[PDB]
Parts: structure tokens; sequence; C-alpha cells
């Protein structure tokens, strides 16, 4: 009945083991996006799905379910990409990027203490709900149905975790991989290029591990130092150490006053128009 | 072929 109920327009996004669809709901003709996971665990975080609600969290509609499928209706967030939003915008300060982080912290706290791992936070995920200037920023594609093609035989049956046993010194998805994502977003944000961008594959392994971050001239020679510590608290090379989304959301560029209010928009602009592949 | 939840 899932065609009985909805018209498909187009593919949003596909994965593994789950793709999201824009579709038409037949009898309101209200557009959403329907994420359909191909079948304890899932559906113990459905249940929790169906419980929470955050302003920066797509919203769960409905669950329709064969005994194949589910089919999660979604929220659809028609607001574009964080860094299209950026470009688009003409001014931009530190304060602008620390409000868009204290969002996608709180987003990514709510889900931690109700026991869902974001999952691979790209900055794709991060989504605008609308095309006004004052929108909140979205969390969309997130937890065990996260759309990631991880190992080798995701694509060929939809099963993730084929990894070589030498590779992986532990499981890949965690609350502190999440909050170190969170630090990589931060640190773009602020110059338009990740860290250590211009570092080969194999010296980038080698800068990750090391850990001590780089703010170089003169892309960052007019942020805040507040910015810099902040930064480096969620790149922190020890998981014990980095900072988790409620420490996060204490420090001062987040939660007082530090966060500049200088136009960084030519400098970023510039960067994310040379840097980003679809620019 | 499926059960709406709730
Ligand atoms: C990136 C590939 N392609 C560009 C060539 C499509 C661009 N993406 C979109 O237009 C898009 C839109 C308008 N909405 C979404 C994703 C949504 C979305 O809007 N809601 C939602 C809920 C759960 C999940 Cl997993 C995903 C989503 C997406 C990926
Ligand atoms: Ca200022």
């Amino acid at each position: 009945n899932i065609r009985k109920t909805f018209i498909f327009m187009e593919v949003l996004g596909s994965g593994a083991f789950s793709e999201v669809f824009l579709v038409k709901q037949r009898l309101t003709g209200k557009l959403f996006a329907l994420k359909c996971i191909k079948k304890s665990s899932l559906e113990n975080e459905i249940a929790v799905l169906k419980k929470i609600k955050h302003e920066n969290i797509v919203t769960l509609e409905d669950i329709y379910e064969s005994t194949t499928h589910y089919y999660l209706v979604m929220q659809l967030v028609s607001g574009g990409e964080l860094f299209d939003r950026i470009l688009e915008r003409g001014v931009y300060t530190e304060k602008d990027a620390s409000l868009v982080i204290q969002q996608v912290l709180s987003a990514v706290k709510y889900l931690h203490e109700n026991g869902i791992v974001h999952r691979d936070l790209k900055p794709e995920n991060l989504l605008y709900l609308t095309p006004e200037e004052n929108s909140k920023i979205m969390i969309t594609d997130f937890g065990l149905s996260k759309m990631e093609q991880n190992g080798i035989m995701s694509t060929a049956c939809g099963t993730p975790g084929y990894v070589a046993p030498e590779v992986l010194a532990q499981k890949p998805y965690s609350k502190a991989v999440d909050c170190w994502s969170i630090g990589v977003i931060t640190y773009i944000l602020l110059c338009g290029y990740p860290p250590f961008y211009e570092e080969t594959e194999s010296k980038l392994f080698e800068k990750i591990k090391e850990g001590y971050y780089e703010f170089e001239s003169p892309f960052w020679d007019d942020i805040s130092e507040s910015a810099k510590d902040f930064i480096c608290h969620l790149l922190e090379k020890d998981p014990n150490e980095r900072y988790t989304c409620e420490k996060a959301l204490s420090h001062p560029w987040i939660d007082g006053n530090t966060a500049l209010h200088r136009d960084i928009y030519p400098s970023v602009s510039l960067q994310i128009q040379k840097n980003f592949a679809k620019s | 072929g499926v059960s709406k939840f709730a």
C-alpha cells in the first residue's frame, strides 16, 4: 500500500540498506522525505525516534512497515545545504557559525542522551529547515540506518562492516567520533577548508593521529583565540579527553560572548568557492 | 503491502 499512499517524485539519497525519496502524500498533497530501510536494535531505535522531539532534528511523521521494509515518513527540509547558504549570505561572522554549531551540539547531545550515535556526520547532512535567513539548521540522516557505503559488501548485499581485521582499532561509530566530526565542521565553517587540506592522504593520517592542529595565515588571522580553543577541545586526539556535546555547549564561544562579529565572508566565501568540489 | 503504525 506504500504506492497507494505516496507519489514518488525523486531520489534524495541512497545508501547500503536505506534510501530517501521525495514523496507527495496523495490525500493531502503535502511533501515528505520517505526513508526506506531494508530489514531488535533498529526497532528499539525507531521506538525512541517516535518519542523524541527536538527543534533541530527532522520530525518522524508516520511509520509504515512491510515484511521486508520500514518506511519512515520524515519531515522534508527545503532550506538548502549549510555551505551553500553561507555563500548566499554576503555577510558572515564567527557568531553566525557559533549559532549553527550550538544547534548541532544540542541536537546531537539529545541523540546521545537517548542512546543514538549520529554516524558519519558530514556537511551535506546539515540542512536549513526553510529559505528564511533566520532558519534553524537540521540534522537529517542519522543513526543505525545512516546512508553510507561501508566495507566491501555495502552495495552488493546491503551489509556494512566487511573491512579487513587489521584496519579498524575500534568500531568506527561512537559518541566521541560524532564530537570530533563537529570539531571538523566548526573548523571549515571559520575558514572554508578542512584541517590539513593540502596534506596528502598518507600525511593526513599522521597529522590526525598527532592532533596538533594549525590555524594558518592569512585565513585565521582575524579569528578569536576562543574559537581555536573550542575547536581544539573537539579535535582532541584522545577520545576520553575530548569534549562531549554537553561540555562543548558550555564553552564560552558557544554559551558566552567570545564569538566575534567581524565580517569573515570575504575570505571564507573565496575558500568555499575554491575548495568545495561542487562550486 | 504495509501496516501503518500507531
Ligand atoms: C546530494 C544529491 N542530490 C544533489 C545532486 C540531492 C540534493 N539533496 C536534496 O535535495 C535533499 C533534500 C531537499 N532533502 C534531503 C534529505 C532529507 C530531508 O529533507 N529530510 C530527511 C529526513 C531523513 C533523511 Cl535520512 C534525509 C532527509 C536531501 C538529501
Ligand atoms: Ca567583534
